[PDB]
């Protein structure tokens, strides 16, 4: 829960293409946005202990192409939240920090110990747009 | 007879270059009359001398140059005497100069002779194509070549034999810029001739036959592209098009498939310089012509936003079609235009390869079979069909050079190349092509060179031994149309082969030397495991150990569908096959799958097995979630959906496929998100489609909320297409089905509205959908005005109105009352007419439609139907056969399948 740090914030670019059956549904492809840490984008530890993790979604409609330019309407509109069964923590973006020596956000599930999983969630349905590879503990880092 | 008025231009004359000067005229005299008015001169030797020289030139005047009309330069060594006079044969259209002052043998001489010629929109010789930019007709000089076709442009010693470099200088309008197959010798001259007239110089062409070289001047816009090779690739395309940017992904697809062939081949492309025209109206649709390439809009533009994905498909196999010809068939010249099948077969199973390279997801050559085989595998049950080899003799008039062209050429020639390769292995396949192509450049050649070089390979290596010679096998193929049928017995392994023809009664004239006995590859599998090849000798009856199997083993054949061949199995092992499937499809193949549907429904139709057997094999389709298999299925059953969709029988039988259609709809849903995720596999993104019309079709409710949801979408913001390209069509036919008059409407309105010919087409097939009565009939009488539309679109509108069930009836009074009108615009000039006869009576089986069909002849003969009078006779044979199958079996079918249909419900 104490963050010996708390000094960016990573933004999950949400797709949002319609069922046809007029559900909103979770699209691949969806972006969480990742700074770049010194030399890489990918993957951010941040150098800082502790972390304020908050998240943005920004909604975005594709009619059935790749453009996702058209803007969430409607049943579409969604927003991006993230809870892991994976991580023995449920990790729902607490401020209570459990545990961690080392916090990576890794885009590769290669040496990656667990997976923050990011869900979308829509009145019909929630669905996880994406696994986060978390490369996971210590005693030091709270 | 004469020398002219043989169609071979002779020997003696061989033409060691050409320049030819032509001014088009593109613009309207007073006349009104574009003509081409031109000075070209015939550098030829003779290799024998001779008095008059044969030139083929057709339907031109020949303008008067000072005294003569020919008038003839030689320079130096080379000696040239001026010929008297110019004349044409009316039978041959052949250009014959006739010099009283005998020849000089072997010594060069140049004829310059002016001739005068018209321009006509005739898509043939020099013609010109028009397209409307911004409400604006744009005139540009376009050369048809193929064939006669180049005698009529210029004068040339016309053969693919005769060989020469050209070049050429063409005059112009300013405006507009020629093009030629080699790149320009020399720059355009703004005020040579006269301030508009522009002049061009070309390159003189590598020696290549007249008919592969062309001209073009055009209005189009172009981007120019070199590759790392130098060679000059890009596009001819309207400058509103450029803008568009439709044809990028065709320049983007050219450059890797043309470096691949590039290797396979051996050889580096001989020309730097190979261009693709977006002709806005190309008859054939692309051209074989080397250096210069033009294709009909639709096939080299792909637009991303408005097209399906099988129009990708489209437009990366026909340009690599076009890329495999420029190395074989013109860098190695084709002897004659009889070889032209085995040249159009290479480029197809080519460029399904070549296909492959350009996009390594989508599995090509799984799909040949069914794009290829699979098509002409019912041409070739015909009787009728002819067999795929041409003789030289046979080729003579330039109708005979376009016969050789037709589907059976291109497509059966693929199947026996991928056949050919399976048994060379590939590899000695590629050597023998790199090696003839290297030994032979240049010089006319038959296919028998060809495949002495691939034997040559082969013997070199003996690490695969082919029991008989390349070229031995593959005259059994080439020789005799049609396929064998294998029938192999579990218990005794032995082995029949025999004929397949669909129509279980039929007669074929044709006789072989052969008689139908085929040395066949065979690839067995058995009880899940693979056995040595066996080559099955060309007898028809062999036992052979490893094809026997004993209580629970089974046995495969024909893996991968190589073979141009039908399989059968003796019932016990159909049996265990069939409960093999049930338990386990993954030890069968995919391929394998597919042709044991396709296979049963086939031997079915001719009573080889019984119908149960063929509806047995849809049984394990539940299971089955590949394309192939449910393609095959769909394919056999609509003949069963139009027989019997008036019929009691329908409502058991769609209660049966909508048992089978539910899990693979199921499927689809959750493997596709509910239909968001479509697949990236071509294959795969065919299914979706399939899984989507027939759940539609028959039964399936939750089909029906999809469609209905998605046309709700549509219609609010209409200009906008929420719909996926490849399931447009779907959505739309049904969504008028269930609605009402204010439905069609709305689709009427955006039929006229919209711009791409793609989308209007697909509206137009939508709007014959509609259930009322009323609604069909005012459809049909808005076909006739002109003004709703167009005279080559209302053919294929009244063949849409015959399929709707409701309206078939309504369509057929509606042709027999207006059938005069529509006979003079279509039945002259051919267009679909027959085609349009065909879409009626495809849903007729019973004695009382027959008797209304002879009448309607009866009435009309006097009026005559045009182009559609053989199409006539054939729907009427259809239709009896439909009501003869009731006589003999399908009034059991009927009972029978209602039986096995409640049975399985
Ligand atoms: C993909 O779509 C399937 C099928 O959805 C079907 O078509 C739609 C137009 C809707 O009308 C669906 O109701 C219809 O079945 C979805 O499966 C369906 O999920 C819905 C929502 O959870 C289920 O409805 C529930 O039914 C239960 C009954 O026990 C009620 O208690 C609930 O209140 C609720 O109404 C429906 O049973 C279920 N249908 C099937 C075939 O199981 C599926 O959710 C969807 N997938 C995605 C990616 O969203
Ligand atoms: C998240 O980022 C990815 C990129 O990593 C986005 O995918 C990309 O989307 C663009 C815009 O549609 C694609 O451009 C397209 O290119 C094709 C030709 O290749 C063209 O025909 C289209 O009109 C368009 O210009 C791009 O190719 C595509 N890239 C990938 C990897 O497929 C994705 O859309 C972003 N998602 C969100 C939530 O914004
Ligand atoms: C190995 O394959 C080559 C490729 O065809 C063969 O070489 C040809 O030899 C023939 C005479 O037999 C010539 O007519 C061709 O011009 C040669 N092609 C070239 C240029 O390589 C050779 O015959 C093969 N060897 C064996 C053992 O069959
Ligand atoms: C029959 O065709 C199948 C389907 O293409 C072949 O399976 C491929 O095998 C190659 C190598 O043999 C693999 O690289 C591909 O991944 C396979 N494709 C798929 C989609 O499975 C199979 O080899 C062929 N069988 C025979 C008898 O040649
Ligand atoms: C199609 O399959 C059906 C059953 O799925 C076959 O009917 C079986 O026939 C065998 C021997 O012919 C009998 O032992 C079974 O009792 C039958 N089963 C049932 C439930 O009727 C049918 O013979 C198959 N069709 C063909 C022509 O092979
Ligand atoms: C989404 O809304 C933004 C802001 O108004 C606008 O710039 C953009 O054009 C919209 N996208 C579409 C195509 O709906």
């Amino acid at each position: 829960p104490s963050f010996y740090t708390h000094t960016v914030n990573i933004t999950i670019d949400l797709g949002m293409k319609r069922s046809g059956y007029g559900q909103p549904i979770a699209s691949t492809l969806s972006n969480i946005t990742l700074p770049m840490q010194d030399n890489n984008t990918d993957v951010y530890c941040i150098r800082s202990d502790q972390f304020s993790v908050y998240v943005h979604s920004t909604c975005k409609s594709s009619l059935w192409d790749n453009i996702f330019k058209r803007n969430c309407t409607d049943v579409l509109d969604a927003t991006a939240v993230i809870k892991t069964g994976t991580c023995p923590f449920s990790f729902d973006k607490l401020n209570n920090y459990l545990t961690f020596n080392k916090f990576c956000l890794s885009l590769s599930p290669v040496g990656a110990n667990c997976k923050f999983d990011v869900a979308a969630r829509t009145r019909t349905n929630e669905q996880v747009v994406r696994s986060l590879y978390v490369i996971y503990e210590g005693d030091n880092i709270v | 007879s004469k020398p002219w008025n043989h169609y071979r231009l002779p020997k003696t004359l061989i033409p060691s270059s050409y320049n030819v000067t032509l001014r088009p005229y593109l613009t309207p005299n007073s006349n009104g009359l574009y003509t081409f008015k031109g000075s070209s001169t015939v550098r030829f030797t003779c290799k024998e001398s001779t008095s008059m020289i044969i030139i083929h030139s057709k339907k031109l005047n020949y303008t008067n140059i000072q005294g003569q009309r020919v008038a003839l330069r030689g320079v130096g060594g080379s000696q040239a005497p001026a010929i008297d006079r110019t004349e044409l044969v009316e039978v041959t259209e052949y250009l014959v100069v006739h010099l009283r002052e005998p020849l000089q043998v072997n010594s060069q001489y140049e004829m310059d002779s002016k001739f005068e010629g018209e321009l006509a929109d005739d898509l043939a010789g020099f013609y010109r194509s028009e397209y409307t930019e911004n409400g604006v007709k744009k005139v540009l000089a376009t050369t048809q070549m193929q064939a006669a076709d180049a005698r009529k442009s210029f004068p040339c010693f016309d053969e693919p034999a005769m060989k020469a470099t050209f070049n050429i200088t063409l005059i112009h309008p300013s405006n507009l810029v020629a093009l030629s197959n080699m790149l320009p010798r020399g720059p355009s001259v703004p005020f040579t001739e006269e301030p508009n007239w522009n002049v061009t110089e070309f390159e003189t062409t590598p020696i290549m036959s007249t008919y592969l070289l062309a001209y073009i001047v055009s209005e189009f816009k172009n981007v120019q592209e070199n590759t790392p090779s130098n060679v000059l690739i890009r596009i001819w395309a309207r400058p509103s098009a450029m803008d568009q940017g439709h044809g990028n992904y065709a320049l983007r697809v050219t450059g890797p498939i043309l470096d691949f062939f590039s290797r396979h081949y051996d050889t580096p492309y001989p020309l730097n310089k190979s261009d693709q025209i977006a002709l806005p109206d190309f008859n054939a649709g692309a051209m074989e012509n080397w250096g210069l390439v033009t294709y009909r809009e639709s096939a080299l533009l792909y637009d991303p936003q408005s097209s399906s994905i099988g129009n990708k498909e489209r437009v990366v196999t026909v340009i690599a079609h076009e890329l495999a010809h420029q190395w074989f068939g013109n860098l190695v010249t084709l002897e004659w235009w009889n070889d032209l099948w085995l040249n159009e077969g290479f480029a197809s199973y080519v460029e399904y390869l070549g296909a492959d390279y350009a996009e390594p997801t989508w599995n090509l050559k799984d799909l040949i079979v069914l794009n290829e085989v699979y098509r002409v595998m019912a041409v070739d049950a015909l009787a009728s069909s002819h067999p795929l080899s041409s003789p030289a003799s046979e080729v003579n008039t330039p109708a005979q050079i376009s016969e050789v062209f037709d589907s059976i050429s291109y497509s059966k020639g693929a199947s026996v190349l991928r056949m050919l390769s399976s048994f060379l292995t590939e590899d000695l396949f590629k050597k023998g092509v790199a090696s003839y192509l290297h030994t032979f450049a240049y010089q006319n050649t038959i296919y028998l060179d060809l495949w002495n070089h691939l034997q040559w390979a082969l013997g070199n290596q003996t690490a695969i031994n082919l029991p008989y010679t390349v070229n031995a096998i593959m005259d059994r193929w080439i020789l005799q149309m049609g396929f064998p049928v294998v029938t192999v017995d579990t218990t005794t392994g032995t082995l029949s082969q025999k004929h397949f023809l669909l129509d279980p009664q039929s007669n074929v004239t044709r006789p072989s030397k052969f008689n139908y006995l085929w040395i066949i590859p065979i690839s067995s599998v058995k009880s899940g495991t693979q056995q040595a090849h066996y080559w099955m000798p060309d007898n028809a009856k062999v036992q052979n150990d490893l094809f026997k199997t004993t209580g629970d083993e089974w046995v495969l054949l024909n893996l991968n569908v190589t073979g141009y061949y039908l399989v059968n199995y003796d019932q016990n092992n159909w049996k265990k096959i069939h409960t093999q499937l049930q338990t386990d499809l993954s030890v069968i193949p995919v391929i394998n799958r597919a042709q044991v549907i396709h296979d049963t429904f086939d031997l079915a139709s001719a009573q080889i097995v019984p119908v149960t057997l063929a509806l047995n094999s849809t049984l394990f389709l539940n299971q089955e979630t590949e394309y192939m298999p449910w393609e095959a299925a769909l394919s056999s059953l609509s003949y069963f959906k139009l027989m019997f969709d008036r019929s009691e029988v329908y409502g058991p039988m769609k209660n049966y496929l909508r048992k089978q259609v539910t899990p693979l709809f199921n499927h689809f849903e959750k493997i596709t998100q509910n239909w968001t995720d479509h697949p990236q596999t071509l294959t795969e993104q065919y299914n979706e489609i399939n899984a989507v019309s027939t759940a539609c079709t028959y039964g399936v409710p939750k089909c029906k909320d999809l469609v209905s949801t998605l046309f709700a979408e549509w219609r609010k913001n209409p200009q906008n297409n929420p719909i996926y390209p490849n399931l447009r069509s779907t959505v739309y036919c049904n969504a008028i089905a269930q609605g009402g008059e204010e439905e069609w409407n709305f689709v009427w309105e955006q039929f006229r509205n919209t711009s791409l010919v793609n989308e209007a087409d697909k509206l137009r097939s939508a709007l014959a959908c509609s259930t009322q009565v009323w609604i069909l009939n005012r459809y049909l009488s808005y076909t006739l005005n002109p003004e709703f539309i167009r005279k080559q679109d209302v053919i294929s509108t009244l063949s849409s109105i015959a399929s709707n069930v409701i309206g078939q009836s309504l369509a057929w009074d509606f042709i027999q009352s207006n059938w005069k009108k529509l006979f003079e615009d279509y039945g002259t000039g051919s267009f679909s007419f027959s085609n349009l006869i065909q879409a009626v009576t495809r849903r007729f089986s019973t004695e009382f439609e027959l008797q209304q069909l002879e009448q309607f002849k009866a009435n009309n003969m006097d009026t005559g139907f045009g182009s559609g009078t053989r199409a006539l006779e054939q729907a009427l044979e259809k239709t009896k056969a439909n009501i003869k199958w009731v006589k003999e079996n399908k009034e059991a079918v009927l009972q029978w399948f209602r039986e096995n249909s409640q049975g399985g419900s």
